[PDB]
């Protein structure tokens, strides 16, 4: 009597379905995050699909203006998107079964939150999946950590955004213009270039790319020659073997040797464990950074904060970007606002 | 429409619309807003700015005021495209 | 052991050291709700220090008296901060207290024994053994009960509490008639999260709230008495991982959802959150703000009710999709609200026109002009309005701050308990440390293709 | 440097640009491929001592399972490395390739050869009132943009734009 | 329109139960180790 | 069903639909005085549609897009004996509602739903019966702006995305005139109420409606199609 | 001279941390 | 603001919060202090 029951129950029909459920013999893996990932993932990608090949416009702002947004409807790869679901709708839920028809449904944008819905479950669910493999596996179980960083944006722009701001209208488009118009308006009304946190996912970005290249590049340069010339060297490596395939010391000692000898890394296990960690923290800020601004703690305001003795405002480039933060929100929605102040 | 003969007399100009012209407009003579303008708006359209005048409901301040301002009122055929936002025309600041 | 030969753990990861030290880790514990109630006493003090009689709670960056007051301590009918000596009283209190727990915590850290396993069998415990895992629970969940109970009996017989929908504007009241029909709680518990359903967030009186609580006492009190003189079942047993890091993932999975649940608690409900307090809503200071204009220019002379706007939508009054007269614009997205200062001018069908164009009182008015001009929107250093306003304005709504540092700490929570239970698992199973080189499962399986 | 992003996009519409495109497609996919790298490198790490602490256990031997984490991904994703040449080249080529592309792009904005317009959806919304994109929406955003920094973000100019004939919407 | 939601709910439901029931059914036993 | 409406509160109502419904009068008895010297004044108007019909190149039946925001309520007017024929000039309330059907094929048809200056004679029992004619407003107003930043009182006075077509004299950009060129055009939809019901204590009407009506020109790009609505109505008789 | 107290305060539980720590050292 | 009696004491109680974060900071000086990080 420890931690774990170790036992077992005796060749049942459930007791089959669970070893087939959970089976590591699979092609692809099907835990029971997959009996939620599945059906869920199909229905999202059906819809997604249909939509945005052949779905009539949607009046995303609810002022009975409809945006089109699919292929069949003068779109193109770039400008064709999902629209998001009706502002008169809000965070209402808005099933096809709540709807008097398809018609409707169409109208008013369900589409979107359909897709979205089911998106984030089967996208949590695939996380859950990634730990359940991994345990399946006799591995370490931290790689749904590193993916839970992607599944916390996505869940800040299709999820928290739209119930900090009150409406899906307000989640991301599911679509490539849609998400610049996303960023701009964003920009606009909550400064966000202007947030550390987002400067902490730009570093994580960056950062990322740039230790991802000097990696690569660094084994690459090292590796060890097994090969002819002008053959691939990627025959000198085969699947499986023991022996490493590069000479880690002389990486270790070209990166000693390129800043200083204290900066490089000896430790393999350590280098791997800060690559992977320093974009998820980033990611991992910057989804926060989407969702706290999603209750409005917007990003550093500079606005006229240098004065001269008279009195004066002496700009800064911040005022500058508060031009441009300007011409986006005047310019935004054009037929939405009727009032001066934009709080929602 | 592209061309409007009588946007001068919106509120830019030295002269004022009584048939389209907004409520703000009125601003620029002391004593109309906000009854006056409030008074003349609801009366409106008139065929000559004199039959403001002829109102019922108007204040002997109002009608003071309103004959100085008299000299400074004008009344073009009104137009819904500006006479449906008399009060409110989506202008602030 | 306190060192990486002798635990395993390096500094970093030194906290885990104290895994299956009993005695270091109650001390760490009591060390540190000392800290809490430290900071509890310590703050609020600063909050009474730093308050300015003639000014709302919500325009001086406090988020401890909003509390205090809703709780009904020295306010006066509207929301008036009169007495702030209450304050000082409970400040004062939290603050010895942590004194008294901070000493505790670091006898039991660093003098007191390792394990208490040996000279005591009490407060001994293995991770192991589900029946004292269970009575700890048990007699935890019946403390939380008689907490709720504390709330309830405040709100019942001692003076009361605030309540903002109170007949005569908002003002403390004595709850006499508490909702006790399960139909009506658990209808909270089993309603939807979306619009215009809010889940357990949309309770809109006290009397559903205290009744609420009531229940939730009773509840925790009778699982307490459930726990202690019970052991799990065979599913339970079979489906869990008993251990200490698994608990602990539990728990913060828990926290998690409690730390959103609370987030959206200070965003959307103005009714455990006055608004006179807090301050406004999202939804109530746009509502607040079409309000605002609405009676502006029916003052100027238009017909609001077929006023126009640019799309053909009602400027200042249009329909929900369900009928409902309510405030045109964007906050036809905010139409759920739901507000003391507006439902006097609420009827059957929505609004009532009549009452919007005749008995529209000053004071509401004055409601909606400073709520839309108090708008939880705000810069990371506290330059008040949307993101183009300027610097003039130091404001920050109490709403934001609650909500965004919530979700921030739910969020993290969450990761912490991916990372824990993740590691529970593979601790359990015996594989955390890494893949055996002589037993590595994939070898001894069939290839895929 | 925020200016100067916020100044391309409301002049340039770089976003619409194919190279900034593929220059993202870089970034992120290098970002990606960092954070799984290092989180399968060190989830898939063998078990070469006692401690807790796995740092301390590390040779020509692989620290780490190539096969379990192939089996692994195969199963999770449909396909993964096998090759670890291979992976750490791929894990070169795709940031670099993505400055190299964005680079391309932004020649060609030096000389205003932009990837400003769709003239198909331009033409269409000219002739047809009730046709709207969220390309043409970030068009209307350029063109706020444009105007109002145009005043501050160049005062060499001397640009005059009267209240007048600044492009708002409605109330805003 | 009833239907569908009917359908549905039956789906979810299902799939809902499979999972609950099925990560009752000693799943920390699910491991190469044991 | 008015005292129905009055005993239930607001959360009761709140989502059920009823909100949009007109009142029902259970009496088809009795008769509602009408001294042709004293003045009088028709409260509470509220008309509900049921049936939107479209006509296309006689009327279709459509599928209605914009959910329960179409029905006119709380519509406020003089009813005067002028030179002894009964006249009900409409005044003030809930008078207009967008609202966007569907008619086979896929295209929209948008309309504003309005009843805006109806001047309706009298021709009160259940045999009386109210006839009239009545202005449409334009379906966008002023300040409206097209995709491309054009409108009536504000926005672009060309096509800005074609500066090269806009630069050489005489054509021009005379071809998108029509489309540069925004119009706000009221038209006219014509109406005809019918009585059926009369309460003479509450001093209620109700009965059917048939509204006819013109309908959205896009600012004058495209041309309007005829729109059919066919409903029930609600009002009270109160003494000026 | 509010700000003189307070950064004396401040210096003094500052420093109170590092002297426990340095006072425990040397035993 | 604070009883009139407990003014004297406004300075020292503007330091109170901050402390715990203190506590915070303290550990690693004890680690550091001690031999590892
Ligand atoms: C893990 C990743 C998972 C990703 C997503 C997984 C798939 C989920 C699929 C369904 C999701 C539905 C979410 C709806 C949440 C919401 O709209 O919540 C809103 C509700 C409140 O609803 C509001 O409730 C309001 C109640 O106020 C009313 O009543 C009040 C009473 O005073 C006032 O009077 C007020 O004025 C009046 O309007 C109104 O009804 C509003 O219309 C209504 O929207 O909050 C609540 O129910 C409680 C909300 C709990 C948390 C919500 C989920 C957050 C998840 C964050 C994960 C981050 C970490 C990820 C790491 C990986
Ligand atoms: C608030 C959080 C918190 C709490 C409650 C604890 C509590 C504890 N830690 Mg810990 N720790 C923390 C944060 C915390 N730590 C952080 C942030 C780190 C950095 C990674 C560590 C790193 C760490 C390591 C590496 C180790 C501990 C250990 C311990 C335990 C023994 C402490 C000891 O012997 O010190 C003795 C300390 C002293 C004698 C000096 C401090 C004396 C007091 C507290 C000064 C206070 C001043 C006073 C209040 C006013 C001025 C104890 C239960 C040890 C353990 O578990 O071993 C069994 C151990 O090896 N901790
Ligand atoms: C209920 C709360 C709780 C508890 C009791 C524990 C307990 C534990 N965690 Mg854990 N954890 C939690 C929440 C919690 N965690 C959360 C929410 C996360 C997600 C962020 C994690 C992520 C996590 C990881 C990744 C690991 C642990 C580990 C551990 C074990 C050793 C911890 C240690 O030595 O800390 C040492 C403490 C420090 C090194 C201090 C770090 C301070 C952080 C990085 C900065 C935080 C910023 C802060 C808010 C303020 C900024 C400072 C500014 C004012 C200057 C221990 C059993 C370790 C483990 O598995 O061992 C078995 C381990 O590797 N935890
Ligand atoms: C629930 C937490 C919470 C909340 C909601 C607030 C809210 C508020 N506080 Mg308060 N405070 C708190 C905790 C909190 N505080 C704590 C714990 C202390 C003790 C230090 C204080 C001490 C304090 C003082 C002394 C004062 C306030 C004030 C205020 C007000 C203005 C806040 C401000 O400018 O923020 C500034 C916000 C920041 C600096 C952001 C912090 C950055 C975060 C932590 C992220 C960094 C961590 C990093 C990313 C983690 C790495 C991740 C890793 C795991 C990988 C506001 C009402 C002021 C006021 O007006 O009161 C009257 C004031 O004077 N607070
Ligand atoms: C979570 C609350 C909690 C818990 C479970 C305990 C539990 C315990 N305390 Mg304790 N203690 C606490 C809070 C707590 N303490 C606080 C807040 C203080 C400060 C006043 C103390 C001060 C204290 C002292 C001074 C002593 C104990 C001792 C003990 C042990 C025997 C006490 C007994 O049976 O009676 C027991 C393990 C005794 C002990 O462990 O002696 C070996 C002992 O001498 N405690
Ligand atoms: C019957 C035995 C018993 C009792 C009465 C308690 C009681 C308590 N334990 Mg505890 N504990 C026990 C057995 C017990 N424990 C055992 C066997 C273990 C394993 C060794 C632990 C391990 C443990 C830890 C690790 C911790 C506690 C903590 C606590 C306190 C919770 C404070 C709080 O916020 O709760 C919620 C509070 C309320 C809802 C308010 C009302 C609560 C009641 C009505 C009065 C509270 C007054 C005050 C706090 C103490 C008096 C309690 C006493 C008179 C019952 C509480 C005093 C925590 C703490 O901070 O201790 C100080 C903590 O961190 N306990
Ligand atoms: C303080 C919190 C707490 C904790 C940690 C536990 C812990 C435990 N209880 Mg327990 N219990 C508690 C309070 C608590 N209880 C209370 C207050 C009561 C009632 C007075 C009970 C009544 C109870 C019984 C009767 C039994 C347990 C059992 C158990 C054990 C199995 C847990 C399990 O499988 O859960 C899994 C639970 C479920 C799958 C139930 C689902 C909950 C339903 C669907 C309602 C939730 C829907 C809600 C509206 C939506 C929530 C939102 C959320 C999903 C985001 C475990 C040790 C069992 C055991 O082993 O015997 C001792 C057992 O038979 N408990
Ligand atoms: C229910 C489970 C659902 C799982 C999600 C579905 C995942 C689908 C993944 C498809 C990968 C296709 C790989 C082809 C290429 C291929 O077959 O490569 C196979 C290759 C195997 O590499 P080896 O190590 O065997 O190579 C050794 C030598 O051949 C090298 O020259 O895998 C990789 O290189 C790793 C990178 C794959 C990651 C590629 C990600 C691309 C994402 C798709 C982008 C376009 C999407 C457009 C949508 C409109
Ligand atoms: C374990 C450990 C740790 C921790 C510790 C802790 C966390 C502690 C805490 C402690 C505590 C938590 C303490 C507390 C204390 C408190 C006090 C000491 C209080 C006092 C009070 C007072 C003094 C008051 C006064 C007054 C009054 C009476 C009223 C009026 C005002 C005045 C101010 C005058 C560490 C990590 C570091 C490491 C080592 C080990
Ligand atoms: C006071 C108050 C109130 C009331 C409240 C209440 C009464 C509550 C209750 C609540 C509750 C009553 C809750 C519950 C919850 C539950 C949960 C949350 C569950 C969870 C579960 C889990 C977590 C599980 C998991 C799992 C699975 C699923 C698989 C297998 C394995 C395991 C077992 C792990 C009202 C609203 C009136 C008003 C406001 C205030
Ligand atoms: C209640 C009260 C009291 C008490 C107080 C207290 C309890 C205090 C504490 C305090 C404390 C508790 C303090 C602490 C501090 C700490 C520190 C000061 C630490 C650290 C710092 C730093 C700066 C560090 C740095 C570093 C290192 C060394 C390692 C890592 C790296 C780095 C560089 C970051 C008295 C008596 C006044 C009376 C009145 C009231
Ligand atoms: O929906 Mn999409 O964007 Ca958020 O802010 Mn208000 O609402 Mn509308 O304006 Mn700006
Ligand atoms: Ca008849
Ligand atoms: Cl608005
Ligand atoms: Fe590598």
């Amino acid at each position: 009597m420890t931690v774990t029951l170790e036992r077992r129950e005796s060749t049942s029909l459930w007791e089959r379905f669970c070893s087939w459920i959970t089976s590591t013999e699979n092609r692809l893996y099907i835990g029971w995050f997959g009996v939620l990932m599945i059906p869920c993932l199909l229905t999202a990608t059906t819809v997604f699909i249909i939509a945005f090949i052949a779905a009539p416009p949607v009046d995303i702002d609810g002022i009975r203006e409809p945006v089109s947004g699919s292929l069949l409807y003068g779109n193109n790869i770039i400008t064709g998107a999902v629209v998001p679901t009706s502002n008169a709708i809000g965070l209402h839920l808005y099933p096809i079964w709540e709807a008097a028809s398809l018609d409707e449904w169409l109208y008013n944008g369900g589409p979107y939150q359909l897709v979205v819905l089911h998106f984030l479950l089967g996208v949590a669910a695939y996380m859950g999946r990634e730990w359940e493999l991994s345990y399946r596996l006799g591995m370490r179980p931290w790689i749904c950590v590193a993916f839970s960083a992607p599944v916390a944006a996505a869940t800040a722009v299709f999820l928290i955004y739209p119930i900090g701001q009150g409406s899906f209208s307000d989640g991301m488009p599911l679509g490539i213009s849609g998400t610049f118009n996303f960023m701009l308006v964003f920009q606009a009304e909550h400064n966000i270039l202007m947030h550390p946190f987002h400067m902490a996912g730009v570093a994580g970005v960056f950062g990322g790319a740039l230790f991802s290249a000097m990696h690569g590049s660094l084994v690459t340069s090292s590796l060890i020659r097994e090969t002819t010339e002008n053959e691939s060297p990627n025959y000198g490596y085969k699947l499986g073997q023991e022996e490493e395939t590069y000479n880690i010391v002389a990486a270790h000692g070209y990166f000693g040797r390129l800043i200083f000898q204290y900066a490089s890394f000896n430790n393999s296990r350590a280098l791997h464990f800060f690559l992977g960690l320093w974009p998820v923290v980033g990611i991992w800020l910057t989804s926060i950074g989407i969702s706290t601004m999603a209750f409005n703690l917007n990003g550093l305001n500079f606005n006229q904060s240098i004065v001269d003795s008279q009195g004066r405002v002496i700009n800064t480039w911040a005022d500058i970007i508060n031009r441009a933060n300007l011409g986006i929100e005047v310019m935004h929605e054009r037929n939405a606002h009727n009032f001066p102040l934009d709080l929602a | 429409r592209i061309d409007y003969e009588g946007i001068g007399y919106l509120g830019g100009g030295d002269k004022i619309d009584v048939n389209n012209a907004n409520v703000r407009a009125y601003r620029k003579f002391p004593g109309l807003y906000p009854t006056a303008a409030k008074k003349i708006v609801q009366g409106g359209p008139y065929g000559t700015p004199d039959d403001i005048l002829k109102n019922p409901e108007l204040s002997e301040r109002d009608k003071e005021v309103i004959k100085k301002y008299m000299d400074r009122f004008v009344a073009l055929p009104p137009t819904p495209e500006y006479f449906t936002d008399r009060v409110n025309n989506g202008i602030y600041k | 052991g306190r060192s990486i030969e002798s635990t395993g753990f390096a500094w970093w990861s030194g906290n885990a050291r104290l895994i299956n030290l009993s005695g270091k880790l109650l001390g760490a514990h009591v060390a540190h709700a000392g800290l809490i109630v430290f900071w509890t006493g310590a703050m609020t003090l600063f909050e009474t220090s730093h308050f300015i009689p003639e000014k709302p709670l919500y325009e001086q960056g406090m988020i401890l008296l909003p509390h205090l007051a809703t709780l009904g301590w020295g306010v006066a009918p509207g929301g008036e901060i009169v007495n702030t000596y209450p304050y000082f009283a409970t400040g004062v209190i939290h603050l010895v207290s942590s004194a008294v727990l901070g000493f505790g915590g670091i006898y039991h850290s660093i003098v007191g024994p390792d394990v208490l396993e040996d000279s005591f069998s009490f407060f001994g415990y293995d991770w192991r053994d589900k029946n004292k895992m269970t009575t700890i629970l048990g007699i935890h969940l019946i403390l939380l009960g008689i907490g709720a109970f504390l709330l309830v009996i405040k709100a019942l017989f001692i003076g009361g509490i605030y309540d903002t929908w109170a007949p005569g504007g908002g003002d403390i009241r004595f709850i006499t008639n508490p909702t006790l029909n399960p139909a009506i709680i658990f209808s909270y518990l089993l309603k939807s999260p979306f619009g215009g359903e809010g889940w357990i967030v949309g309770v809109n009186n006290m009397e559903d709230v205290i009744g609420g609580h009531i229940w939730i006492g009773v509840t925790c009190v009778i699982g307490g008495i459930w726990h202690i003189l019970t052991r799990p079942f065979s599913w339970a047993r079979r489906a869990f991982v008993w251990s200490g890091e698994a608990y602990l993932s539990y728990s913060l999975g828990a926290l998690a959802l409690m730390g959103q649940t609370a987030a959206e608690y200070a965003w959307y409900n103005n009714t455990v959150y006055p608004s006179e307090f807090y301050g406004p809503t999202a939804a109530e200071a746009s509502q607040a703000q079409a309000f605002t204009f609405l009676v502006r220019d029916q003052r100027l002379g238009a017909n609001i009710a077929s006023t126009q706007g640019p799309t053909g939508l009602g400027k200042y009054l249009m329909r929900s999709p369900t009928g409902e007269v309510i405030l045109g614009g964007e906050t036809m997205r905010f139409w759920d609200l739901r507000a003391p200062w507006l439902e006097p001018l609420r009827s059957s069908n929505g609004l009532d026109l009549n009452k919007i164009k005749n008995d529209i009182q000053p004071w509401q008015e004055r409601r909606a002009a400073e709520y839309m001009t108090h708008a939880p929107l705000g810069s990371l250093n506290s330059v008040g309005g949307v993101a183009t306003e300027i610097n003039s304005v130091n404001y920050v709504s109490p709403r934001s701050w609650l909500t965004t540092s919530h979700f921030f700490l739910g969020f993290f929570i969450f990761i912490g308990h991916l990372w824990h239970a993740g590691r529970a698992r593979a601790a359990a199973a015996g594989f955390e440390k890494g893949i055996n080189r002589e037993n590595e499962p994939v070898l001894s399986m069939r290839p895929l293709d | 440097i925020f200016r100067f992003l916020l100044f391309l996009q409301g002049f340039h519409n770089w976003t619409l640009n194919p190279f900034h495109m593929m220059g993202v497609a870089g970034i992120l996919g290098g970002a990606l491929l960092c954070a799984i790298h290092g989180a399968t490198v060190e989830n898939t790490l063998f078990e070469d001592g006692e401690a807790s602490d796995t740092f301390r256990a590390f040779q020509s031997e692989e620290t780490y399972s190539m096969v379990t984490a192939n089996r692994f991904w195969s199963q999770i994703f449909g396909v993964a490395f096998a090759n670890k040449r291979w992976l750490h080249f791929f894990l070169l080529f795709v940031p670099v390739t993505g400055l190299w592309v964005s680079s391309i792009g932004i020649v060609g904005l030096a000389l205003n050869l932009r990837a400003y317009d769709f003239v198909s959806q331009e033409i269409r919304a000219a002739e047809d009132p009730e046709f709207e994109t969220f390309y043409t929406k970030n068009i209307l955003l350029n063109e706020g943009i444009r105007a109002w920094m145009a005043a501050q973000d160049q005062p060499h100019e001397n640009f005059v734009f009267p209240e007048e004939v600044l492009p708002r919407g409605n109330a805003l | 329109m009833f239907t569908l939601k009917i359908f549905v709910y039956s789906c979810v439901a299902f799939f809902c139960s499979l999972f609950i029931f099925g990560f009752l059914s000693n799943d920390p036993s699910r491991n190469p180790n044991r | 069903t008015a005292q129905d409406v009055r005993q239930l509160s607001y959360e009761q109502v709140k989502g059920t639909g009823l909100a949009n419904r007109c009142p029902e009068v259970v009496s088809s008895k009795g008769k509602i005085s009408l001294d042709k010297t004293k003045k009088y004044k028709v409260v509470d108007l509220c008309l509900e549609p049921k049936q939107f019909l479209v006509e296309e190149e006689e009327f279709v039946d459509t599928k209605l897009m914009t959910r329960a925001t179409y029905t006119l309520a709380n519509i406020e007017g003089e009813l005067v004996n002028e030179n002894g024929t009964w006249k009900f000039i409409e005044k003030d309330g809930m008078d207009y509602a967008a609202t966007t059907v569907q008619i086979p094929g896929g295209e929209r048809v948008p309309f504003l739903f309005s009843i805006k200056k109806l001047v309706a004679s009298l021709n009160i029992s259940t045999s009386t019966e109210l006839g009239g004619e009545f202005k449409v407003p334009s379906y966008r107003t002023g300040m409206f702006l097209d995709p491309k930043g054009r409108g009536m009182a504000n926005g672009y006075d060309m096509a800005v995305a074609l500066p090269a077509l806009e630069a050489d004299g005489a054509v021009g950009q005379e071809v998108l005139r029509k489309e540069n060129d925004k119009v706000f055009q009221e038209t006219s939809g014509r109406i005809e109420l019918a009585v059926n019901k009369v309460d003479p204590t509450s001093n209620e009407i109700g009965g059917v409606f048939v509204s006819e009506q013109l309908s959205d020109t896009d600012m004058g790009a495209k041309e309007p199609k005829k729109l059919l609505l066919k409903g029930v109505f609600y009002a009270r008789i109160l003494p000026s | 001279w509010q700000v003189i107290v307070q950064l004396v305060f401040l210096a003094l539980i500052i420093t109170t941390g590092p002297v426990i720590i340095v006072y425990l050292s040397t035993r | 603001q604070l009883p009139e009696t407990y003014n004297i004491f406004a300075p020292i109680i503007d330091i109170m919060p901050v402390i715990p974060i203190l506590f915070l900071l303290l550990a690693f000086v004890w680690q550091a202090a001690v031999g590892f990080r």
